[PDB]
């Protein structure tokens, strides 16, 4: 197959790759460190206060229980970064997919440093998308519970609503019953709300003399009939493992806890259910590093995707499909750490055409049960009178039929821009790929920083001009100041992982061992075959 | 078995080769299905009573065959 | 499980035994002479003539296109012989199954030089039959299409009717549909009716300045309303890859196109669904060639079947079923190539106990899905007054009943004579067996020559003594000759195989290489439980 | 629904309209007295010494065994018309559905008139065709046995091959499988090969001194080892009803075996299966008759469909899909005589708009479950430079997937022209509509008469011009001659008709009445979901 190989054109050494890389590695180094300070929780402050206690720190609790040196895939780490007030890091609650007993599983663990562990709008957010991956990837579940209750102040978006609090109850004793292993490890408080994440579980564990497991601890409860009571007598760890039977597991702290727990991974009998006609890996033929290069540093100047491609598949071996037609989106297979997978990447614009051939490939991939990638790196639909009056509207819709039916496990990462009907008939968020990834580079948005301030203001002087006056390019250029710059902040990674459109900001020369690691842990669940809507031809 | 069996006539395998640098289409046609075989590093030919292993092996989309003290190479068109 | 087997009781230097040997490898070099002949295509005449044009000819493009040195399993080869007036070389069409990285496959491309590669009556059904075979087996597609149009002179047995061209795109479709990629690389002209071959499959692949896809060609394009415009503009290579969209892959030339079409069967994610209890593989106890001498050179000479049994299962293993009852029928269970078959051969007539005998065993190879293997060499039914009256209807009407509803893999090899209600009792071409081959030796017939002549000119003779007077052995005579010499001409090999009754002529000492071959492929595809129909006891 | 209305523009006084409908009447008293003739069997001569024999005629036996009064639906009555040497009324076997005690059954019996009864290759053809209408509309099955043999003299056509006889038994076996009913009574001879048919089946009747059902008649027997034995000793009514068990009720005479017939159909507890939300059944909104009429005289002169369906539908009411888009092709919802059905009649020509608007229309229909019905009247698909190069292949392909993969009934009537691609897609014959008729003035072929003999002999002068010669006026009006005239022919209804291309040629008139019948016979089987193949965008 010394055919399907993809040749590079980029030199690793021209000035104009030193420069890209540049400003690349820059990027990457500013994630790097904002990543770490996110490490601190609630800061070095109240962190070893914790410690104090005698706990262990959350993703130290963590790196206990995964496997010995098992890799750990992080999820939306710029969680709630610059949303709320104050700082709420990875909005005090981490979690992550890794192996435990042989098993890829979904953790989840509250950092009591972070604002007493309560849960904030996003903590909930950030929680619930774990379910989410976890039900959606059958990764059977561990609830590291060591949280407040939730955020007091902020509660209008935290409880009542279908997708706030409680709906992690919800889709808990739904995953039990659709036979997704629900495992609870108790390491804290636990009042009110997380009462029922080990009350609704599996299997619960408990740290004796820490661990706390009540309806109303004792402020609610004194404010109730009187009484007063304190914590261990309550809801304690000895209650609930000798008395009720809440707890199933009586662990002497936050180490045995862990151990415990990964007894219980360890008796699941678990199987896994995916299929693929998986392949031996065999690595890229460019280093992944030389992504950094690849990528142009001037936003909208024009590169050849089939760059990045070739540094991620295997042997960077890739057949192309409808080679040569509707060249501004790209299509074709490949396999990636053995995985085979079906690739649709931009490379432009996107005419009608482009979306024909986009949904022709994701027929022929679902017709195979092969994974679907997608990197976006759209502007827009070319527009104009005559491609408008040549249905690039209703092919644009063939692409999102496809796309929004499409049911074998679809990947999404940002690469370029994120920009209108784009985001959309390239799976983005709204279609569920089971993941979705944002490298530094990229920025989303409705459209343009001036491109909205165009029309937003364009309108002002259309009302304002059948109405005997005209816009003065005094008021014009004041309403869109305030755009141009709402838009480029809107725009960013940080801006996006903070608020959970995607699950995290990664380094765009790790992607190609995010998606194998993606990959193999969504075989975890079977490749249901696809049904498609009306196609409108 | 790529023995180039087929349903009447002889075992055809139609080969897209290259020696040094001069390639050829082999047309394998053997209705009598000795001539070579081949163990380990070595291709015995039964050349008429007078069976003779001249050594040969293969390493990626290249093989080796001694052939008259010469050690050539022969690979895959593509 | 030394005494399963099947000492032999023939004796190899015998007189009597070369005898028969002498005329059956006789026969074998009649079939191989006439073979080798129509590989010649439209012979030597225009075949240089094509390539002339820089096109590989046909059963070339087949052995560059198959995995090195693979098998190749031909179609009814003496297809349309002797059918037409002219000569019509393997009816303008070659196919076959073949690896092609690593996937069994169906293989069907036209004879450019066969009468300008227009499809004649058998083509059609020819090209049908593949399908059948690839839908039955679920076998990927490839077809090689270089043809004219339709046979234009007659039409009539080429276009209307459900079993004519255009079940081919039906066919084709409905396999789409179940999942049975569908391939095509033009390497010619397609004009009308071939134009859909591509237009209507999953991946297709043209080579430039050769290739054409259009509805009407410039012939027909200029009768209508005028309009003079060359072949590659009208519907070029170009033309369907760069603006129309009906082409996938931009091909060079005959060699690159099919180096291009192996990579997309390389991604089809392709896994077999059949599923034995397959075991190591072990050779006959006596050499297969043997066999040239088992069977007796006299029609009329009965030999013992179980002969040509223990050159074909596995270590000349066989363990008989009903052992001795309706011994006019053996059956038995046996291994081939590894694989775990179920046998039912002919040994003379077939009483209603060997009727009930292998309608009985039919049940046992469905409800273990073991396939079936069917040696045909039955002269019919006994006849009789008090064989009538003992239900020797009903009971046939039990074994056939067996046999049509049988869904494990079928399959067929005349080794003698297929007569009457016994071709039909015994899997015959209308039960649909997965494949079905004949001998050189075998003949098949509604009934024997003279027999038939007999019952003909029988009742010529009844209407004619009822009605006053008879026939006189003057008038009698002469109405049973033509009968008696129509009957030994299609009753013979080639002018079966010509029709496609059958999927070729085969080297009585190749048996089992085809069937092993044969078996594997069929588990491409699974075995389906079987459902009987209502027996009449 | 005051607007769904189809407000007719036609004259019923017009004299243009007295024209057509003049020749158009013309046409069906044509068949209407060629019809008679063939209801005459093999000739007053051998039909009376039937009847002699105290045996019912064929067409009488089954209006006997119909329910009072029920109405009847003939399957191809011109069944090998001038196709045999000699005379083969019907091809020597009528068919159709008829009410039997509830139920809609299909029937089939043999007229022992013509040429004894025996199975000429089309007599099989018809008795097969007539198994499928059975299968795929779930009809149980009544088999009035009374044939010779399989006719001798022509066996290679009729004995070997998948879709010959024994096709029969194949096809009774398994509905017998999938719950269909397989009832069968004897009322004559029924040597050989129908001796399965009643041999295989649920239930069996036969007629006393009448009746006889041996494998080898004497004449076969005598043949045999000897013996002489008469046919009621051999195989007779009290054989096979005392002692060996092949019938099930003993029959005084054909009166009495129907009526016992009558009886098993009677305790079927039979229950129909598909299912449509059928409304009152309105008629029409102008007389049906005035169709004569609407078809112009003058094969190729354009008039509008519409006015065809106006008279087809409930209260003429048809809502139009795509209204004014690819105005080549109609389509639209409205019911008929209850049920409601999705219909798809041509207008002229067929550029790519038509075929997506049709491929579109269909997904709709496809995904409520409504039946679909094909006014075929098309000349074939645009031709070009431009028309070509634009997907005029690539999107007359997605009809096509579309219409062989709709898995809901399928109804196509031939009311204009089927040439070319055209027919298939618009379901012809290869694409299994339950049912396909023929009007009168419709004539179908591969292409048009001079059309063919324009290319056929075009090339003729391209292969001799580049062959330094040229084709005389001579040369050339003596290849295109016979073609003309060839084509004339083998496009008739008639010719069409006689080799079951159709179901039947009907009367302009009763289309809505035959699609009444048709539809709710459709209905005794469930109304499959469908899956669509790929579709090449
Ligand atoms: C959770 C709890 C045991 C904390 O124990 P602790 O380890 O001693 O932690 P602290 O009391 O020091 O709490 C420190 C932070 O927790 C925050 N906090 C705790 N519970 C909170 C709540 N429900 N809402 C808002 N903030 C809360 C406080 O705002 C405080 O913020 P600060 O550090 O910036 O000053 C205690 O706050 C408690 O009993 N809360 C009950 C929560 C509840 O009843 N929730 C019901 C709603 S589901
Ligand atoms: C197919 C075609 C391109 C031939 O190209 P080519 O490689 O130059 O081959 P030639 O033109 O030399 O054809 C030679 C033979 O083809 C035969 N032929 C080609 N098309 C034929 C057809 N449709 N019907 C009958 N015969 C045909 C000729 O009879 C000729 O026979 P001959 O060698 O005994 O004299 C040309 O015949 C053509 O354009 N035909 C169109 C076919 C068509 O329109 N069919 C539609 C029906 S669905
Ligand atoms: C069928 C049979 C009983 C006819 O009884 P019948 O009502 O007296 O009718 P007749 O015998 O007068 O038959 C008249 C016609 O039947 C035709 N016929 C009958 N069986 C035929 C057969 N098997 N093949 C060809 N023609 C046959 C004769 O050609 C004759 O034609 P004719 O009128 O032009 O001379 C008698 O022909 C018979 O016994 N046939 C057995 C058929 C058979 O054994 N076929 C086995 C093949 S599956």
């Amino acid at each position: 197959s010394h055919m399907a190989i993809l040749h590079t054109q980029i030199n690793p050494r021209s000035a104009e790759f030193a420069a890209n890389a540049a400003t690349m590695l820059e990027q990457v180094n500013a994630l790097r460190t904002l990543l770490g300070r996110i490490h601190e929780g609630g800061g070095s402050a109240a962190q070893a206060r914790h410690s104090a206690r005698g706990k262990l720190l959350v993703r130290e609790r963590i790196n206990r229980l995964l496997d010995p040196g098992s890799p750990f895939l992080e999820l939306s780490a710029l969680a709630a970064h610059e949303v709320y007030g104050e700082e709420v890091a990875a909005a005090g609650i981490v979690a992550g997919i890794g192996r435990v007993e042989g098993v890829e599983c979904m953790i989840v663990g509250n950092d009591a440093t972070v604002k007493g562990g309560t849960y904030y709008p996003l903590t909930v957010k950030k929680h619930l998308r774990a379910q989410a991956i976890a039900l959606e990837n059958r990764l059977p579940c561990i609830y590291l519970v060591d949280s407040g209750g939730a955020n007091l102040p902020r509660q209008d978006e935290v409880f009542p609503d279908r997708e706030h609090f409680g709906r992690i109850f919800f889709n808990q004793a739904n995953m039990s019953a659709r036979g997704i292993p629900q495992i609870a490890v108790v390491m804290g408080s636990c009042t009110a709300g997380g009462a029922y994440v080990p009350a609704m579980s599996d299997e619960t564990v408990m740290v004796r003399e820490q661990a706390t497991i009540f309806l109303a601890g004792p402020p609610l409860v004194k404010a109730a009939t009187g009484e007063v009571v304190s914590a261990e007598e309550l809801g304690g760890a000895d209650v609930h493992c000798k008395v009720s039977g809440v707890a199933d597991h009586y662990a002497e702290d936050d180490d045995h806890a862990l151990a415990i727990a990964r007894r219980c991974v360890a008796n699941l009998n678990w199987r896994k259910q995916g299929q693929l006609q998986c392949r031996a890996p065999r690595a890229p033929l460019y280093p992944a590093e030389e992504l950094y290069g690849v990528i142009p540093a001037d936003s909208k100047q024009p590169y050849d995707v089939r760059e990045v491609i070739a540094r991620l598949v295997d042997g960077s071996e890739f057949d192309e499909f409808k080679a040569l037609f509707g060249t501004t989106l790209v299509c074709g297979f490949a396999h990636l750490h053995g995985y085979p997978i079906a690739i649709l990447a931009n490379n432009g614009i996107l005419f009608a055409e482009a979306a024909q051939k986009g949904a022709h490939f994701i027929e022929l991939a679902c017709q195979r049960g092969i994974p679907l990638l997608f990197l976006q790196n759209i502007t827009g639909f070319m527009v104009g009178q005559k491609y408008e009056a040549g249905g690039i509207a209703k092919h644009g819709a063939k692409l999102v039929t496809a796309v929004a039916c499409a049911r074998v496990p679809k990947f999404t990462v940002l690469i370029g821009g994120s920009f209108g009907a784009g985001n959309y008939g390239m799976c983005g968020r709204a279609y569920d790929p089971r993941f979705l990834w944002m490298w530094p580079n990229a920025r989303i948005g409705v459209m343009g920083g001036e491109q909205a301030a165009g029309v937003l203001a364009q309108v002002k002087r259309e009302q304002a001009e059948r109405a005997g006056q005209q816009l003065g390019v005094e008021e014009e250029a004041k309403i869109k100041a305030p755009i141009l710059e709402q838009y480029e902040h809107q725009g960013h990674p940080y801006y996006s992982s903070a608020r959970l459109w995607d699950d995290g900001v990664i380094d765009p020369a790790q992607t190609r061992e995010v998606l194998a690691l993606a990959l193999s842990a969504a075989l975890n669940a079977p490749i249901e075959p696809t049904a498609f809507g009306v196609f409108r031809m | 078995r790529n023995d180039g069996w087929r349903s009447a006539l002889a075992r055809e395998s139609d080969l897209m080769l290259r020696c040094r640098d001069e390639r050829r289409c082999v047309r394998l046609r053997h209705a009598s299905p000795s001539q070579y075989r081949l163990d380990g590093d070595d291709l015995v030919s039964r050349v008429d009573g007078v069976t003779r292993r001249s050594a040969a092996l293969r390493r990626g989309r290249q093989l080796f065959l001694e052939w008259e003290g010469e050690l050539l190479a022969i690979e895959a068109v593509d």
